[PDB]
RNA sequence: GCUCGGCCGCACGCGCGUUACAAUGACUGGCGCAAAAAGUAUUUCCUGUCCUGGGAAGGUACGGGUAAUCUUAUUAAUACCAGUCGUGUUAGGGAUAGUUCUUUGGAAUUGUGGAUCUUGAACGAGGAAUUUCUAGUAAGUGCAAGUCAUCAGCUUGCGUUGAUUAU
């Protein structure tokens, strides 16, 4: 079966889901198949591009990244994307390279972010009765 | 003064409805001149009931040539669509305490017989 | 009161309001123009992209409401 | 399965609901063999809710 | 197969069906205390086990209650004869069951027995079974025509928790008098 | 001649169905059909195997 | 374009159908300013004339303007479908007419007075000053509110 | 590399001096300086948290109101960088120094309030904490956004870039922001 | 140089590509446009005709896009894809699908220039429009000189 | 039981609420972002292709699914990108009306819903009063389920975008 020298990590927020698969070689992000240039809302393109800048554009010249992401909206769908990158390379520095990149990696990114390797633990909250949400509630008439 | 329906008089549109051959109430020519409700309710179906009606007008319109009006003719039919055929008959239509008479013209043909017998009576005030 | 702004420019005015922008300011947006040149937003718009092609202003920031260009030399003190 | 339904069988007037659920639990198990060992693999006591369908394709 | 049927459509109608039985059975098994229905379905059969107090009047005299019922579950679903079975089954402890307990006391309060006494008769009983704990509660007319409510407790109870739904066992029966439905609740909490 | 006994159509719409148990046609739960109004049903509910988790 | 060479000619109020035209607008929805013209009649008025949809009222041309006109009088035999018309066919003659400033209110006037000769439901309701589609006159309309055939002023 | 705000502004040239406000205002950390003012940050779980979000993310979070544009964060950011855009087309200095300036610069320090003692009552003299004076400055910078953009031509980003530049300008005229800071100051210059 | 001689749709801005290709069609002249186009607004669930009297150029140009996408995409689901809100006014907006002949209209006309086929031997969804090599290549050179474009700019 | 009305009748008083008073906007294009629910006693239930119609909708041409298999792992809408419109009862806002067309139903008149042209009111942010609410929360935003032949401005749920302020 020649196991290849791939590794696969998973990133979450909200209902959004994005699975990074990272191999070596020269360096391509693709998101669904297709670069980042591309992800709907422009603004948050930045969120991505944050733990390349963070890490160097030399630790990514080095691999090819490819990341399939389907979940909820577009701004969760983002910070899952941000997040399955971001602790695929350092499964990576895990399994192909020495312990001690992974760690140093590890500090480097979440000295700056937390949401890179740990997940926002917030989900949807569902509906009480008697209210149009999942606190408030139908207006009272006291007098 | 002249009478006119989509471009047709009472002459002609008798010339369409008792045109030979066409054994339904209704016949497609007039039906194609109708508003889209009461096409609809031609080409899905009519009851046979109808037919004795339009009938009882045909006996009470030629039965009163002197013109002291016809004889009344007492029916429940309200979602009954008007025939040219019953222009100038009085029909009584049920309000549902009462028997309402009308008296057909020619503007009101399109129409259903009930849009004219008032269910209901209308609102007249006072408290304060 | 109603602010009448310009629909049309006349061909006696038009390249010198053009060829001078600073009259409207360091910022040009739709509502800077609207301002210093009563002429209607449209038009407005039309004016900074005419002289924008021409080279005299440049774009800082498109959102879809919002206008945002800068004169290329600086502002040039008027008259 | 959930039913949502209105507790107080009149309008009695706060509005309180019950949740209502059934859950179905569905296993799938696979087997190569023939029949009489499926025969024997099936002879065991079961507990009464339990719905057991049996499909069988030939196989060379 | 017979008809391929929704296995949640079929899975409520297989509630719905055993609902339909316990109502039948609860109503026309009146006299002898009537406890659960335990329904066992086999493509060949339907196997219904009835588990009450008393089995000798579920069969009857040599299944006169027992044949018709089975001739019943017959008419009104329509059955072959090899496709239903009727088992009876002993509850080994009859302290322990509630509807059997307040069957006991429906008896009990028809014969002019009064309250307190039987009460205590039923309590004293499942609590002689081992029972940890026992309630009743009678409501409705006792005393005139204004309605009475009246509770007897003794031994452990709880009331609040998921333990409720397990440890507490309850039933209610409507008795009928001369001067209207009076009712009564009996909660046996049971041993661990 | 009770010819015209019940003969208005009950094909569909409030009078063609109804509970199973009390044969109430308002506010009845069709829904995995099972035909039950909802008083009915919340009787019913722990012996059709309908719990309140939640 | 804005540039318009002589001030001296554009027409700050143009006149069309017996209505006022507001010159300082764009041409379609300045159109709207007549009875019988909502928006996509005039943007359409716009395509079968050639016309242009951007530009201003004032840079109307009085030929065009008469065509316009036109339109409104034969609108089906200038083009356009039939079912883009405010009166289909008519209770008296089969023809499709769109409605213009006058004709509109006279046609509507006329088809209430014979539902009122009728004796119709909704002609008395009509006469009454009452709603029409039969909603609910309980709650709403009150302390007086617009009955059907709104006319702006 | 050092981030740049939208890239564009260097967050290194923002130095806050007044010692109350450097652990209130966030762009000191490594943590605050970001390319793009959107984290989806926790800041509300614990009393303090808000402090260390992103001081311009607290900006928009403020201008997201009202029911028409709640939620939409997008819009903000937006606003907020053209805002910050015409900030330095104006001045020329950091659209930052700008705005850390004129939070500083605008809001108020004494505030009045009714403290009950046995019988008195009647305004008191009191002083605002830094956390207040800070989530102050932005409502009022904010309010009087919204109040002069609402039918005028001027866009948000226009009146909001306006107001931060009268803000730090400390302008009684021209800013809102200091016409209330003001206003309150004066009202608890007299409650003393 | 490693500089991609070929670039797939995948990797343009699909915006660019719609007005590329659309401009495409018009230099072409290989379109027919129909009379009921001048007449008609888009869906259901708009007030006013379209802005652009290209349009049905730039929506056949995307639709293509769409089919080079997602094969095997029939009618309804695009009507769905290209629907929208409409406003029934003091009602609740809601999702409303697109006109369905225009949309059919520009499939016909797109195997016309044989740049989809109709599958027959997809046998659930039979008939059901895929890209064709032509069209294919047609897309990706149209795609190509655009990121070149792109690359091209500092 | 059957037929026709009635509960929807309007000078008004009082409650829930939907929609707005617009530029943080409306409109015209472009854009491979959800979740959770349902579903055929065989043509009847979800419905996918396909074809016709300008449209709502119709064919019946080829088909799947009693469903983790099929409708679908999609088809949502805020959001984003272009472009129009330019602070005025303006395209904001659409009540109310008149023709036409369609669909559910023996039956639609006292408009069941939907479509096309028209028609365009009040409303320029709301007196005394007063409701609910502390984090994926409020608010906006759509989607389903119940009802149900047809009829959501309701209810019960489902996610998307996401706060101000307390503690
Ligand atoms: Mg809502
Ligand atoms: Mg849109
Ligand atoms: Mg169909
Ligand atoms: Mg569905
Ligand atoms: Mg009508
Ligand atoms: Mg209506
Ligand atoms: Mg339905
Ligand atoms: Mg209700
Ligand atoms: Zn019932």
């Amino acid at each position: 079966q020649q196991k290849p020298q791939l590794v696969q990590t998973f990133g979450r927020k909200k209902n959004a889901v994005a699975v990074a698969s990272v191999r070596p070689g020269k360096g391509l992000l693709k998101v669904n198949g297709s670069p980042i240039d591309m992800i709907n809302p422009q603004i948050l393109q930045a969120k991505i591009y944050e733990p390349i800048l963070l890490l160097g554009q030399q630790k990514f010249a080095n691999l090819d990244i490819r990341i399939r992401v389907r979940g909820s909206g577009y701004t969760s769908q983002v910070y899952a994307i941000r997040q399955a990158l971001s602790k695929g390379i350092v499964a990576y520095h895990a399994k192909y390279v020495d312990e001690n990149s992974k760690r140093e990696i590890k500090e480097q990114l979440m000295q700056y972010d937390r949401s890179l390797l740990v997940a926002d633990p917030r989900r949807m909250e569902p509906k009480k009765c008697g209210g149009r949400g999942a606190r408030s509630k139908m207006q009272k008439a006291y007098r | 003064k002249k009478f006119t329906f989509r471009g047709k008089g009472l002459e002609e549109l008798t010339a369409l409805a008792s045109g030979s051959n066409s054994e339904k109430l209704i016949s497609d020519e007039l039906a194609a001149l109708f508003d889209a409700k009461t096409r609809r309710r031609v080409k899905r179906g009519i009851s046979e009931k109808y037919a004795k009606f339009v009938n009882k007008v045909r006996r009470s319109k030629e039965k009163c040539p002197a013109g002291e009006k016809p004889v009344p003719v007492k029916t429940h039919y309200r979602s009954m669509i008007v025939i040219p055929e019953l222009v100038g008959g009085i029909v009584g239509v049920y309000n549902g305490k009462e028997f309402v008479n009308v008296e057909v013209k020619f503007d009101m043909i399109g129409k259903y017989l009930a849009e004219f017998a008032m269910t209901y009576k209308p609102t007249t005030h006072g408290k304060t | 009161d109603k602010v009448n702004h310009a629909v049309f420019i006349e061909k006696k005015n038009v390249e010198s309001i053009i060829n001078n922008p600073s009259k409207v300011g360091k910022v040009l947006t739709v509502s800077t123009v609207v301002e210093k040149l009563k002429v209607n937003g449209s038009l407005a718009r039309q004016l900074m992209r005419t002289m924008a092609d021409r080279k005299l202003v440049e774009k800082v920031a498109k959102n879809g409401n919002q206008w945002v260009y800068s004169v290329i030399g600086g502002v040039k003190e008027d008259k | 399965l959930v039913i949502t339904v209105r507790k107080s069988p009149c309008g009695e007037g706060s509005k309180t609901w019950d949740r209502f659920e059934m859950r179905i639990y569905k296993r799938i198990i696979d087997l190569t063999c023939n029949v009489p060992d499926v025969k024997t693999i099936t002879n065991f006591r079961i507990d009464p809710g339990v719905e057991i369908e049996l499909t069988m394709t030939a196989d060379q | 197969t017979t008809r391929a049927i929704n296995k949640k459509k079929k899975f409520v109608a297989d509630g719905v069906f055993n609902a339909e039985l316990h109502s039948f059975f609860s109503k026309s098994l009146q006299d002898a205390g009537y406890a659960g229905i335990e329904v066992r379905r086999t493509p060949t059969k339907t196997e219904i086990r009835i588990k009450a107090t008393k089995p000798q009047q579920v069969i009857g005299v040599e299944g006169k209650k027992h044949k018709e019922l089975t001739q019943f579950l017959q008419k009104r679903f329509g059955y072959s004869d090899d496709q239903i079975q009727i088992w009876a089954e002993p509850i080994k402890f009859k302290g322990l069951c509630a509807s059997a307990q307040v069957e006991a006391m429906n008896y009990k309060l028809l014969k002019d027995v009064p309250v307190r006494l039987a009460a205590n008769y039923i309590i004293k009983s499942v609590i002689q079974d081992g029972a940890k704990g026992c309630e009743i509660i009678i409501s409705g007319k006792l005393k005139q025509q204004r309605a009475k409510t009246m509770k007897f407790k003794q031994g452990y109870m709880i009331c609040t928790g998921q333990p409720k739904n397990d440890y507490i066992d309850v039933a209610v029966r409507h008795v009928f008098f001369k001067q209207g439905i009076m009712g009564v609740k009996v909660k046996i909490m049971l041993p661990y | 001649p009770n010819k015209l006994w019940r003969t208005h159509p009950r094909n569909y719409g409030k009078d063609s169905k109804e509970c199973r148990v009390c044969g109430a046609r308002q506010g009845l739960i069709t829904k995995y059909e099972m035909m039950t109004c909802r008083r009915c049903f919340r009787e019913q509910a722990p012996h059709i195997g309908f719990v309140k988790y939640r | 374009s804005f540039v318009i060479e002589k001030e001296s000619d554009f027409k700050y109020i143009h006149r069309i159908l017996n209505t006022n035209i507001d010159g300082k607008r764009i041409t379609p929805i300045a159109l709207t300013g007549i009875r019988g013209i909502g928006r996509r009649f005039a943007y359409i008025i716009c395509k079968v004339l050639k016309i242009d949809p951007n530009a201003r009222a004032g840079l109307l041309t009085e030929d065009q303007c008469n065509k316009i006109t036109d339109l409104i009088a034969d609108p089906e035999a200038h083009g356009i479908p039939t079912w883009l018309l405010n009166r289909i066919n008519d209770f008296k003659d089969g023809k499709n007419y769109q409605m213009a400033s006058n004709t509109l209110d006279t046609k509507m006037r006329e088809d209430l007075e014979r539902l009122k000769k009728i004796k119709s439901h909704r002609g008395l309701r009509h006469f009454w000053g009452l709603k029409v589609r039969g909603q609910h006159t309980k709650t709403s309309g009150r302390h007086g509110v617009v009955c059907g055939v709104v006319r702006k002023n | 590399t050092q981030p740049k705000l939208f890239g564009k502004w260097n967050y290194d040239e923002v130095k806050i001096q007044d010692p109350c406000f450097q652990n209130y205002i966030a762009c000191t950390t490594t943590k605050s300086q970001v390319f793009v003012p959107h984290t989806a940050g926790r800041y509300q779980v614990k009393k303090f948290r808000k402090t260390q979000c992103p001081i311009v993310e607290r900006l928009i979070g403020t201008l997201m109101f009202h029911g028409r544009n709640a939620g939409k964060k997008a819009l903000c950011i937006k606003v907020v960088k053209n805002a910050f855009e015409i900030i330095h087309l104006v001045t020329g200095r950091n659209p930052l120094e700008v705005f850390v300036g004129a939070v500083q610069n605008a809001g108020p320090r004494e505030d009045s309030t009714r403290i009950g003692t046995a019988g008195v009552v009647r305004k008191q003299a009191v002083d605002v904490a830094p956390m207040r004076r800070v989530n102050l400055a932005i409502y009022f910078i904010i309010k009087g956004c919204r109040e002069s953009a609402f039918k005028s031509m001027r866009s948000i980003a226009e009146t909001l870039a306006d107001e931060i530049i009268n803000a730090e300008k400390n302008n009684t005229q021209s800013s809102w922001a200091i016409r209330k800071k003001d206003e309150i100051e004066k009202v608890a210059k007299g409650n003393r | 140089s490693n500089n991609q001689s070929f670039f797939t749709v995948k990797d343009v801005a699909a915006a660019d590509f719609i007005r590329e290709y659309a401009s495409h069609l018009k230099k072409a002249n290989k379109l027919s446009i129909p009379e009921f186009t001048q007449w008609t607004t888009t869906s259901v669930a708009r007030e006013l005709a379209p802005q652009d009297s290209d349009w049905v150029y730039i929506r056949t140009a995307a639709l293509a896009r769409k089919v080079y996408l997602k094969p095997h995409t029939g009618i309804s689901t695009l009507k769905h894809i290209f629907g929208s809100n409409k406003d029934r006014g003091n009602l609740r907006n809601k999702h409303q699908a697109c006109h369905g002949k225009i949309l059919r209209w520009a499939l016909k006309s797109l195997e016309d220039l044989k740049i989809i086929r109709k599958d027959k031997n997809s046998a659930t969804k039979k008939f059901s429009r895929v890209i064709t090599k032509e069209g294919m290549t047609e897309l990706n050179r149209i795609a190509t000189q655009i990121a070149i474009k792109q690359r091209q700019a500092k």
